[PDB]
DNA sequence: GCCGCGTCAGA
DNA sequence: TCTGACGCGGC
């Protein structure tokens, strides 16, 4: 709606205003429920589906890797390469600005 | 089985066999009676039939039972279950040795104790209580010993502190959302039916004092104890296993006691006092003699792990509140004085517990943590906060923001209405202009409290 | 003011004053119950409609009518009390004279012979309460009020998904109150295709060919004909200019000479004034327009004879030849414009092959019952009596009535079956909407959505049940013998009262009522809820009707659901807000007459509601109703905003009108989020009454009404003085005034003690007011639980304050003062109720004596001879009532036992112990003791004894009620005899009860004298009898259920104490936990010394949007305050005129105030009565819109003499310290819920399991383990924990020998581990195994 | 155009 | 099928319903009988009906087996058998065989 | 050959 | 309801 409720709890609201407020408060908490027992089955999918997935050996001996970036989503690097490489094993070496460093 | 008071309870299969055997029988009098084609076919028909509504109901006319209103359930029926396997999937699987009730505060107890109810102990931990009580000779025999626990004299009490003493106990909430939905600890006993935890994990658990309930499970055999104690105690997880981030974070009474602490004034009392040592500082703190808050210059060893986690002192002068000085004198010797030189919000402490992590280790940040969580609460009690009419502060120039664009929404409707302008125009002009009005209400609250 | 109201006044804040009194609450359920049982001779709503609409039963072709005449509801042969205690379902028998009347085979008509019946009975009928409720198992149940849609046609569209490119393609869906359904729907290429319910898909022209109509017929009743004139050969049409509607030019088109329209030129109104001025009738048009049309009728080619041109068939320039050849002048071809009139029922009629109505029937046949061969009477019968069948085919009156109204007609009431009329109408509406021409409707509309209550189930169950014993009745009607079988042989009421008690108790509807408050229990009784038979189901809806309409204004209150999956299901029914005419919803509205608003209040629908333009409560009103601003804020197309003055027609009521009871009565809702308004009323209405009921501070006005509503409170039915106060009777002279002159007396309120509530609480009253007040009929005798002041007193107001206190008040739980605990506050009541079951087995009779083999003297101890507890005994959780033993020997114990038993002298007794222990933990007094013993065996000593004690109870408390109002009798016998010429000498000294054949002077001394010695004649007789009846219930032999011989009934009173971890609630949705409960010297204090009771965390402020507590809170404070002040007068006695002048201008307090003061009432009993009263803290009266504003408040808190911040400086009551920054004290209203960590708190260590699954379950009554869900396997996975696990999985629950073997380990003090084969994996072997499926455990 | 129906007192009928 | 012709017709008579007795009564009968037939009246109600609204757990699922001895009385006995055979030790060889073999 | 329709089936 | 597999049926 183009007018809003200007008051405020301090101030006092009229019939109209609540009327507008149950609407979207009700609608809400049917929202928390009835999508979060969706997310959870959903949940419930993901972890049956990927259950299998254990540890067996310490190292195969892969040469192959993944080339990782910092997320530069537009205006910035909202996560670097440090945080998103933090804890990894390395595939090679890496070199500095300088070739063979 | 017969039920009480004379009834009587039976499958519908072994009506639905019953049924079965009659039409074989049937069957088998019809072939020694040469019945004609017709109706030996209409007996095979409606042996088919039984058989494969027997077995799986319901690719038939949905053949139910007399008068019993319920459609009947066959084998297939019995196995194929919702959500999953009847007997081995849930639900449920109930287990002996669990209990369950409503959790409570408790803010003196440490990180890794809980209350356990009496009660409850009582009644699980019946075994034990008895082969000890016979084992030690207490006791002449387990008979006797039942009826000396169903006293309940001094003796069990013994018996329950051994127990008591190197069991670790597992609580468990509901929504299991990951791991540390079940935490090991050891059981404290406390009067009542109330279960206490530990404040800081409140948080993890997404537990609230409004009447929810725990589960509290029984370890039985050593191992079982060994693996609680060592894999799922709660002081070994600290880290969320999803990211590196604190799980057991502060919640919010620690937060708003440190602001109290760590906020910096102009002036209040013992402004620009230089002092050779912080215990001084809390001395003269305590008699109100100064207040928590004052920009002061404090002379403070820190100290470095700059050597295999050696003291590196550096020894000399600190510009900093009295506040921050005090809880420096908590934190352990190989934190920077720079993480708590700043501000101290949710932000800083939790980068601050990282740190700690990271470079001191576990046992520092487990204890320090604990550290924390009582400072707060103390200095959050003496501070005083509270919720009065005036403390929500109607920015001053409210009604006039308000009136503006009240006649501009007017203006832009009765200008709707006139026909220079779509539906998409007056949205963005609408959405805009309220908008920036909101938000000017909003940094204008903001600038005229925050500088007050 | 009222008597009530004399006695207290309430400060009452508002600026408007209320102009219609609250209506009675639950009118609705108690008159529409009312009217089901009704002599009321016609067709209305109730029995008599239902029976006339299936009665009278005709005879199966016999000639032999069964006829009804009238019913009568015979007076319920058990009254209440008594019904309540055997647990029996109270209802009435309903017995009606019918009569058979028999013609000859074959007289013309001419019952010969009748036969008449002495009301047959068919049947008991449960009634209802005057509080509204039913006894079914003497236990109080509620039958919730169900919402439904109502029938008529519904015009819905659920497009997209219609072909996925859009295609809007529309439906009517045709739903009776009786009957079969009909849908009418779309295709994409325009066919109206029916689908009788959801069977295969028909042409809906096949129905009207059945029903006798051609194809040329219907293109003729649905499509305007064209003239086409042939003059002198090719082809011309007669146009009229209006028919051109929407039509692009696909010729030349000139007319009397000139060419007006050019080829493809939008006709303008120019072109169609031209036309019309000019007068065209007729237009040369050229035989290409033609053939590109259709031809509606069969045109015959006249020469010959022979068709040619069929009924809806292409027309063709050569065809065109052979028309006008054949000599037709006049052609007649359709209107179908296609954006108006489209190809519909052109190409619905050509995609049905179907000709004839005997193939129409046919394929109706064959698709109704696919594959057995048509007969033309069976389907023929079938299909009539699908829609034209008066018995299966009603829409409803409101069906009916709706139905017209939809399509728009001034006549109500139709005939209940299909007329054709109403069909064809049908599908014109819905090819209007179709192109158009109608607005689609809304579901979730008030108008389209009827309540149903008790009666109309009531009818339509009880309906059912006629209908089969019709048939019933019928088949028996047409075998036997007509003359000798009277009505009644027929008849068996068995599958009546069957079914309808399969009903009455087997429902969603019907659910054990809440007795906790009034509150609980009116909402209760106003719920409305949407599932059942022709209701909607909880999967299936869905965000449509769930959401909130606008309708629903001062109509339903849109804040008061159950929180659960059932949210938007329910709404409750608002103020001042009642059901329509036809079960629908209405409001009241003031008039306002332009300018002056006007006080008539008229209930309007939804509909009329559209109409006009109906002002907001909160508009200004100066001196006759007048409006300060010319552009005032209304609604007139149910949206808000700014109209002027000169055109409202009405207004609202009031604000209140809005919101139900519950939500009105939570202060300054205005203030409040609706989200925990919502939450704090729905727990709210489950609080549960304490030890001593008070009053809240801050209330609305309401508090009277919704006390004088409730059912619980006892209420004064006739005028005068209190005679007698006692507690357990209220006795009352009735003044004069009211005085019946024929049959009198005085009005006597018998009480109701301590008896187990449905929550197994305190339901108790206790007396208000004092021996010898005058008081009106309708006056609050004796205040309810938790009910006083005549006000409902849900719970108490505490002293809080807001601070943090080292993390004891750190998420939502409590902190709270020990003196909480100490003035026993807060303490309930629970009365709990055990039965001890002697049955018969074939091993032996059961006794209940002491003589038990081996049990300890002290259970003994309080057992009598007979084996019963004594009455009063307060005995412990363990401890045994009554006792019991059962048959039990040949143990064929193991060598070493029977060994044993010889060395030891180890007598064997053939009896087991049965004896009735006491609950794990529980303890309490026995107030009362029950024992039942079917009739037949022989009752024991001390059952025979209670039995006299309570027998002469009755007794004598019974003679005390006949001789109070036989000495009243009595003593105006002797006020009127010594009458007439005073004689008192002479009168006193002869006997009593010799005044009978008394007599005197002949007015109304003489006829009253007669009058009551004949009520002396009447009341001995009807006592003499009203006692053996009573001893013929305590004497029957009680009836009990096969297989029990005897069985005692025990009512255990558990007073329960406040403890750490029990759940504590305000009205605004905040709550919590009791965490610990600390001294009262370990709070802070004021300066003043008065120490705080509960500390409550300022963190929980900011995100929970409730901040009226606030202000609550400290006018709250400020009216204690005020108490405090008065009190302080009181304790120093000044004088009467202080004190008064000091409350006057508390009552006062500024203007602008409905109040209305005194000097009116006493100017000094009541007044300093109430005084004394008002010490506790004033109770006030804040409406929840019309309310008291913050300066108000503040003015107050001068008067309260209080910081205008509403903070103090607070001393730490451990250390002594002051806080920095004062805070906020004073006086919030709290409660305490039924959520009791007593019962929350459950364990099991060992017990027992489960008979096929061998999973731990609760039959110990210490109930079962916790269930380990896939969710918790999931986390052990996380962890490496793979032994603890498996002992959980298995060991622990499932596993047979192992856990008995490691509960050996366990006393051994052993920890290894033995999983063995778990049960449930054997279940899947032998399931499998049950199956042809082999499955072999390998080993390799 | 037999529509599944199972009902063997149907076919037996017939 | 002669009870419930009556049972039929008593409750048709009387009004308020049929007493037990007054059946019995009518009847050439010995009266005993009918309550024994009236015990025996019950119809086989299902074991696998579910419960009041249909949970996950069905009428089978509360009934218990109380066969099965508790593991407490099974250690009783195994302490009471070690006992027997400690005394049983204090007897001679042949007394002790006595009582073995009786 | 791909598209509604209709049956079957997991919550 | 939804997303979908596999025929089933039809075009
Ligand atoms: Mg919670």
């Amino acid at each position: 709606i183009e007018t809003p409720i200007t008051a405020n709890f301090r101030e006092g609201l009229n019939v109209l205003q609540y009327f507008i407020s149950t609407h979207g408060a009700r609608k809400g908490l049917a929202d928390t429920a009835l999508k979060t027992a969706n997310s959870g089955y959903l949940t419930r999918r993901l972890v049956d589906v990927a259950q299998d997935l254990v540890v067996t050996e310490d190292d195969c001996g892969t040469h192959e890797g993944i080339m990782m970036t910092p997320v530069i989503e537009g205006g910035d690097v909202k996560e670097p390469l440090r945080d998103r490489v933090l804890g990894r094993v390395t595939a090679e070496d890496v070199l500095k600005p300088g070739t063979a460093d | 089985v017969p039920l009480d008071g004379g009834r009587f309870a039976t499958s519908d299969l072994n009506d639905l066999y019953r049924r079965v055997i009659n039409r074989n029988n049937r069957l088998k009098r019809l072939l020694d009676l040469a019945a004609p084609d017709i109706i030996v076919r209409n007996e095979k028909r409606m042996l088919q039939e039984a058989v494969d509504a027997l077995l799986d109901n319901g690719r038939r006319g949905r053949a139910i039972t007399g008068s019993n209103k319920r459609p009947l359930k066959s084998l297939a029926d019995m196995i194929k279950g919702k959500q999953g396997r009847f007997r081995q999937n849930l639900l449920g699987k109930r287990v002996d040795y669990s209990g369950r009730s409503v959790i409570t505060v408790g803010p003196y107890l440490r990180l890794h104790q809980c209350g356990l109810p009496k009660k409850m102990a009582l009644e699980l931990f019946k075994p034990f209580i008895y082969g000890k009580l016979e084992l030690r000779g207490l006791a002449t025999t387990i008979k006797a010993a039942k009826k000396m626990v169903e006293r309940e004299e001094a003796v069990v009490w013994d018996i329950l502190d051994e127990v008591i003493r190197e069991h670790p106990v597992l609580l468990n909430r509901a929504p299991t959302l990951h791991r540390l939905g079940i935490q090991a600890f050891e059981p404290v006993l406390i009067e009542g039916k109330a279960i206490q935890l530990h404040p800081l994990v409140c948080a993890a658990y997404n537990a609230d004092f409004d009447g929810d309930q725990m589960a509290v499970h029984v370890p039985l055999t050593l191992e079982a104890q060994l693996e609680a104690r060592a894999l799922m105690m709660s002081t070994n997880n600290i880290l969320s296993p999803a990211n590196g981030e604190p799980i057991i974070v502060p919640s919010q009474d620690v937060v708003l006691g440190l602001y109290y602490m760590t906020r910096d004034c102009v002036n209040a009392k013992g402004e620009g006092m230089v002092l050779t040592g912080p215990k001084e500082a809390e001395r003269l703190y305590r008699s109100g003699l100064a207040s928590l808050h004052a920009r002061v210059k404090v002379r403070i060893t820190e100290y470095e792990k700059d050597a295999n986690g050696e003291l590196v002192a550096k020894t000399s002068l600190k510009d900093t509140t009295v506040g921050r000085a005090i809880l420096w004198m908590i934190v352990p010797k190989g934190l920077p004085y720079s993480i708590v030189n700043q501000a101290l919000g949710k932000k800083a402490i939790s980068k601050m517990l990282n740190t700690c992590y990271r470079i001191l280790g576990l046992k520092p940040t487990v204890i320090f943590a604990d550290q924390i969580m009582y400072t707060g609460f103390a200095y959050a009690a003496r501070s005083g906060a509270s919720v009065g009419i005036d403390d929500m502060v109607i920015p001053e120039k409210k009604h006039e923001i308000i009136s503006e664009a009240e006649a501009e929404v007017a203006e832009i409707q009765e200008q709707f209405q006139s026909g220079l302008v779509t539906a998409g125009e007056r949205y963005n002009k609408v959405i805009d202009i309220w908008a920036a009005a909101n938000d000017r209400v909003s940094k204008a609250m903001m600038d005229n409290l925050q500088t007050e | 003011y009222s008597y009530t109201e004399k006695k207290r006044i309430r400060k009452d804040f508002g600026k408007r004053p209320q102009v219609l009194d609250v209506p009675y609450l639950l009118s609705i359920q108690l008159d529409s119950f009312q009217k089901f049982i009704e002599q009321d001779p016609e067709g209305q709503y109730g029995l008599e409609a239902a029976f006339r609409s299936v009665f009278p039963i005709q005879s199966y072709s016999g000639n032999s009518e069964l006829q009804y005449v009238s019913y009568r509801l015979g007076e319920p042969v058990f009254d209440v009390q008594e019904c309540q205690i055997r647990g029996v379902t109270y209802s009435a028998p309903l017995r009606v004279k019918l009569r058979l009347v028999i013609y000859e085979r074959e007289a013309p008509e001419g019952t010969v012979k009748d036969i008449k019946e002495q009301e047959v009975y068919m049947g008991e009928i449960p009634l209802m309460t005057d509080n509204g409720t039913f006894v079914i198992n003497g236990t109080e149940r509620v039958i919730v009020s169900q919402l439904h849609r109502s029938p008529g046609v519904f015009f819905d569209s659920d497009k997209g998904k219609t072909h996925s490119s859009g295609k809007v393609l529309y439906n009517a869906r045709i739903i009776p109150y009786r009957g079969s359904w009909l849908d009418f729907e779309f295709d994409p290429k325009d066919n109206l295709f029916v689908r009788i319910d959801r069977r295969r898909k028909l042409p809906a022209t096949i129905i009207l060919r059945a029903l006798n109509y051609t194809t040329e017929q219907i293109l003729d009743l649905f499509f305007e004909k064209v003239i086409f004139e042939i003059r002198d050969n090719k082809l011309q049409m007669e146009l009229v200019p209006e028919r051109l509607r929407g039509e692009t030019a696909s010729f030349d088109i000139e007319a009397n000479g000139k060419v007006y329209v050019e080829k493809g030129r939008r006709i303008t109104a120019r072109h169609i004034r031209q036309l019309e001025k000019d007068d065209v009738k007729l237009i040369e048009v050229p035989v290409e327009y033609i053939a590109g049309k259709v031809v509606a009728k069969d045109y015959i080619d006249e020469s010959t004879g022979e068709l040619i041109c069929a009924a809806n068939m292409e027309l063709s320039l050569d065809l065109l030849a052979k028309l006008s050849q054949s000599g037709h002048k006049r052609i007649e071809t359709l209107f179908t414009n296609d954006l108006d009139h489209g190809p519909y029922i052109s190409e619905t009629l050509r995609v049905d092959p179907t000709n004839d109505r005997l193939s129409a029937l046919v394929e109706i046949y064959r698709m109704m019952r696919p594959g057995e061969p048509p007969t033309r009477e069976a389907a023929e019968s079938l299909f009539e009596n699908l829609f034209f069948s008066e018995d299966r085919y009603d829409l409803s009156a409101v069906g009916r009535m709706k139905f017209n109204r939809s399509l728009l007609r001034e006549e109500i009431e139709g005939s209940g079956i299909l007329s054709k009329d109403d069909i064809i109408d049908v599908m014109k509406k819905l090819i209007d909407i179709r192109n158009g021409k109608g607005e689609v409707d809304d579901i979730d509309h008030l108008g389209n959505r009827r309540i149903r209550s008790v009666g109309e189930m009531a009818e339509n169950q009880f309906r059912v049940g006629l209908v089969r014993v019709e048939r019933a009745v019928k088949e028996r009607l047409s075998l036997g013998d007509l003359d000798t079988l009277m009505p009644q042989d027929m008849i068996n009421a068995k599958p009546i009262s069957a079914a309808v008690k399969e009903f009455f108790g087997s429902s969603q509807l019907s659910q054990f009522m809440d007795q906790n408050n009034p509150l609980s229990e009116i909402t209760h009784k106003r719920r409305i809820s949407a599932l059942g038979p022709g209701g909607l189901t909880r999967e299936r809806a869905g965000f449509e009707v769930r959401d909130v309409h606008p309708t629903h204004y001062g109509r339903v209150c849109p804040i008061e659901t159950p929180e659960g999956p059932n949210i938007g299901l329910i709404n409750s029914l608002s103020v001042y807000a009642q059901t329509n005419e036809y079960g629908f919803l209405e409001t009241p509205y003031r008039k306002v007459t332009d300018g002056v608003v006007t006080d008539e209040i008229h209930y309007l629908s939804a509909i009329e509601e559209g109409n006009y333009v109906i002002a907001q409560a909160n508009s200004n009103l100066d001196e006759e109703g007048h409006f300060v601003e010319d552009l005032v804020t209304c609604r007139s197309k149910g949206e808000s905003s700014l109209f002027s003055r000169d055109q409202v027609d009405y207004m609202d009521v009031s604000t209140q009108q809005v919101v139900s009871v519950g939500a009105s009565l939570i202060p300054f809702l205005e203030h409040d989020d609706a989200n925990r308004a919502l939450m704090g009323a729905n727990m709210q209405r489950q609080a549960v009454p304490t030890l001593r009921a008070d009053k809240p501070l801050v209330g609305t006005g309401m508090e009277r009404a919704v006390a004088v509503d409730s059912g619980v409170t006892a209420v004064a039915k006739r005028g005068g003085v209190v005679q007698y106060v006692d507690a357990s009777r209220i006795v009352i002279k009735v003044n004069e005034d009211e005085m019946y002159p024929g049959e009198a007396g005085i009005d006597i309120y018998n009480l109701t003690k301590y008896t187990r509530s449905n929550q197994n609480t305190c339901i108790n009253q206790m007396p208000c007011v004092s021996l010898g007040e005058p008081v009106e009929r309708g006056d609050v005798l004796a205040d309810g639980p938790s009910t006083d002041l005549g006000e409902l007193a849900l719970g108490q107001n505490m002293r809080v304050a807001f601070m943090p206190w080292n993390g004891y008040n750190f998420e939502d739980s409590i902190l709270v003062s020990e003196r909480v605990v100490q003035e026993d506050r807060f303490t309930t009541i629970h009365i709990q109720e055990l039965a001890c079951v002697s049955r018969d087995t074939k091993l032996g009779p059961e006794e209940i004596t002491a003589d038990i083999p081996n049990v300890g003297e002290a259970a003994l101890s309080k057992l009598d001879e007979s084996g019963i507890v004594y009455i009063g005994a307060e005995v412990t959780g363990g401890d045994i009532l009554v006792g019991k033993v059962t048959p039990k020997g040949e143990t064929q114990l193991t060598p070493e036992e029977k060994l044993l038993r010889a060395i030891f002298g180890e007598k064997a007794s053939d009896v087991k112990d049965s004896s009735l222990r006491v609950p794990n933990g529980v303890s309490g007094t026995v107030i009362d003791v029950q024992v039942f013993t079917r009739d037949g065996v022989e009752k024991d000593k001390r059952a025979l004894e209670i039995e006299e004690m309570q027998l002469k109870q009755a007794k004598k408390d019974l003679s005390e009620e006949l001789q109070i109002l036989e000495a009243g009798l009595f003593s105006r016998i002797r006020a009127v005899l010594v009458a007439g010429g005073v004689e008192a000498e002479k009168l006193d000294k002869l006997p009593r009860d010799r005044w009978l054949e008394l007599g005197l002077t002949d007015e109304e001394k003489q006829n009253q004298l007669e009058q009551l010695a004949e009520q002396y004649d009447e009341l001995k007789h009807e006592f003499e009898k009203k006692l053996e009846a009573k001893r013929r219930k305590i004497t029957q032999g009680d009836d009990l259920a096969p297989g029990v011989l005897k069985i005692v009934k025990v009512y255990l009173a558990v007073k329960r104490r406040i403890q750490p971890g029990d759940k504590m609630a305000g009205r605004h949705g905040n709550k919590g936990v009791i965490s610990k409960i600390n001294p009262i010297e370990d709070m802070p204090y004021d300066e003043n010394g008065t120490p705080v009771d509960i500390v409550l965390n300022p963190l929980g402020v900011p995100s929970r949007m409730n901040i009226g507590q606030i202000l609550e809170t400290h006018l709250g404070m400020a009216a204690k305050g005020i108490g405090d002040k008065i009190n302080a007068m009181l304790k120093q006695q000044q004088e009467v005129a202080k004190l008064r002048e000091f409350i006057q201008r508390a009552y006062d307090l500024g203007a602008d105030v409905r109040q209305k003061v005194d000097l009116s009432t006493f100017s000094d009993e009541e007044v300093m009565r109430l005084a004394e009263n008002l010490r506790k803290g004033m109770p006030i009266a804040t409406p929840v819109f019309d309310g008291a504003k913050e300066a108000e408040i503040k003015e107050l808190l001068k008067l309260g003499d209080l910081p205008t911040s509403g903070q103090i400086r607070l001393y730490d009551g451990r250390t002594g310290e002051q806080f920095e920054r004062p805070v906020t004290v004073g006086y919030m209203y709290m409660l305490k819920l039924n959520h009791l960590v007593d019962d929350k708190m459950h364990a099991r260590s060992t017990g027992s399991y489960s008979l096929v699954t061998q999973q731990p379950l609760g039959g110990k009554a210490q109930f079962g383990g916790q269930r380990f869900g896939e969710m918790e396997v999931w986390a052990l996975e996380a962890y490496g924990a793979a032994y603890t696990l498996q002992e959980m999985l298995t060991v622990k629950s499932d596993d047979v020998n192992g856990r008995t073997k490691m509960y050996k380990n366990i006393v051994d003090g052993n920890h290894q581990m033995e999983p063995g084969m778990p049960e449930s994996f054997n279940v899947l072997l032998k399931e499998i195994r049950s199956l042809g499926i082999n499955i072999e455990l390998e080993d390799e | 155009e037999i529509g599944r129906t199972t009902d063997p007192v149907r076919m037996y009928m017939r | 099928n002669k009870l419930n012709r009556i049972s039929r017709q008593m409750l048709q008579e009387m009004g308020r319903e049929p007493t037990p007795e007054e059946l019995a009564e009518r009847m050439l009968m010995p009266e005993d009988k009918i309550r024994k037939v009236l015990k025996i009246a019950k119809e086989p109600i299902s074991m696998e009906t579910p419960i009041g609204d249909d949970e996950d757990s069905h009428l089978g699922d509360f009934i218990e087996d109380t066969t099965l001895e508790l593991p407490l009385d099974s250690a009783t006995t195994e302490s009471l058998r070690a006992a027997t055979h400690d005394v049983l030790a204090g007897l001679t060889a042949r007394e002790a065989k006595v009582l073995r073999m009786r």
